[PDB]
């Protein structure tokens, strides 16, 4: 059995967009369907069904009015028609079987899954990271410091300290998406909390695709 | 709509791990349950369904039972391969999911959360904008409910918060920030950054007088 979905790209909100899982392996025609999103990084969000047929068809309270869940018996592919496309919407579509078993639609289980379309809704064209320094309060003998490079998109972002000159110490976190249809991560290096004062200390971050190549060096405060 | 299950379940390789599922006789009792594993970077996986029944190609050490307004999975001798993200689900006349119960087969002693919290800077709110980076480290399982709370009451918005990721030390790491406007940073004496681990709660906190 394989489900592969297909259709996921980044697309404004308000607009529309339809997911499709192309489906074999199996007989399709007296399964019904499910898709399921998850949202990075959350759980588990049961989002539509729909029945073997075609006649059931049910949807969340937070998809309930602008989603509607069709299937393609013919050639064997589910479609999630999502219109009207919002923020928190913004999540990894699964394509999902049914199970529906033991004799006398249908029932709740996924036995099968497919790889899952990222469907990435945000009214956002590329923009530049903004980069916050993050000054070191310290919890001894060790100290944080680090660049919060926020306010970017889209997603390649690759941040550096001393020009490569500092590989130990050093952290950078996963990238998150924010409520502004952006991004946001930031980079940290745990030194000594005796070096604060004389190490000068740059995050060097550069989106290549916005083409933005920021330097910000960081130091305590007072 | 909420199914209720614990963050971050945790044995050691060979041993014996339960995970459970409460919640109501609406959602869990009249209902048939179902169990999903999910490895990282992964589609969700098939563990059991109708509650204790078993799919041809799960190993025999997975278990499912359900008693009322309860409903439970084993896994007996417990491998790194059963490292993942374990949901329950169930339906109702679809229906919904758990919160997410994670499983770390210990490799290692049950290290805390080192919490480095971070204000906006001077130069952030140079830009009518504000974000606290709340940083935890070094923590094994990897599993962390991060709260936030303006003074000692409670906050909601703004928090953006990522799944804990391996360091180089193999414990593991995550960050949660949160998004304000600079008159509500100005507009508390403090806020701060709960983190939950394993039981244990560690709170961090800062001001705008500083």
């Amino acid at each position: 059995v394989q489900l592969v979905e297909s259709g996921g790209g980044v697309v404004q909100p308000g607009r529309s967009l339809r997911l499709s899982c192309a489906a074999s392996g199996f007989t399709f025609s007296s399964y019904g369907m499910h898709w399921v999103r998850q949202a990075p990084g959350k759980g588990l969000e049961w989002v539509a069904v729909i029945s073997y047929d075609g006649s059931n068809k049910y949807y969340a309270d937070s998809v309930k009015g602008r989603f509607t869940i069709s299937r393609d018996n013919s050639k064997n592919t589910l479609y999630l028609q999502m219109n009207s496309l919002r923020a928190e919407d913004t999540a990894v579509y699964y394509c999902a079987k049914d199970l529906g078993e033991s004799e006398n639609g249908v029932v709740g289980a996924f036995d099968i899954w497919g790889q899952g379309t990222m469907v990435t809704v945000s009214s956002a064209s590329t923009k530049g990271p903004s980069v916050f320094p993050l000054a070191p309060s310290t919890s001894g003998g060790t100290a944080a410091l680090g660049c919060l490079v926020k306010d970017y998109f889209p997603e390649p972002v690759t941040v550096s300290w001393n020009s490569g000159a500092l590989t130990s110490g050093v952290h950078t976190f996963p990238a998150v998406l924010q409520s502004s249809g952006l991004y946001s991560l930031s980079s940290v290096v745990t030194v000594p909390s005796s070096s604060l004062g004389t190490q000068t200390y740059i995050c060097n971050v550069n989106h290549k695709p916005s083409n933005t190549k920021v330097d910000k060096k960081v130091e305590p405060k007072s | 709509s909420v199914l209720t299950q614990p963050p971050s379940v945790s044995a050691a390789p060979g041993q014996k791990v339960t995970i459970s599922c409460s919640g109501s006789s609406s959602n869990i009792g009249n209902n048939y349950v179902s169990w999903y594993q999910q490895l990282p970077g992964t589609a969700p996986k098939l563990l059991i369904y109708e509650n204790n029944k078993r799919p041809s190609g799960i190993p025999d050490r997975f278990s499912g039972s359900k008693s009322g307004t309860s409903a439970t999975l084993g896994i007996t001798g417990l491998q790194t391969g059963d490292e993942a993200d374990y949901y329950c689900g169930t339906w109702d006349s679809g229906g919904v999911f758990g919160t997410g119960t994670k499983v770390t087969v210990l490799g290692q002693p049950k290290a805390n959360p080192t919490v480095t919290l971070f204000p906006p800077s001077s130069e952030e709110l140079q830009a009518n904008k504000a974000t606290l980076v709340c940083l935890i480290s070094d923590f094994y399982p990897g599993a962390v409910t991060v709260a936030w709370k303006a003074d000692s009451s409670p906050v909601k918005a703004g928090v953006e918060t990522t799944t804990p990721s391996k360091q180089s030390n193999n414990k593991y790491a995550a960050s949660s920030y949160l998004s304000l406007t600079p008159e509500q940073w100005k507009s508390h004496r403090s806020y701060s950054c709960q983190v939950t681990h394993e039981g244990s709660t560690v709170e961090k906190t800062v001001a705008p007088t500083e």
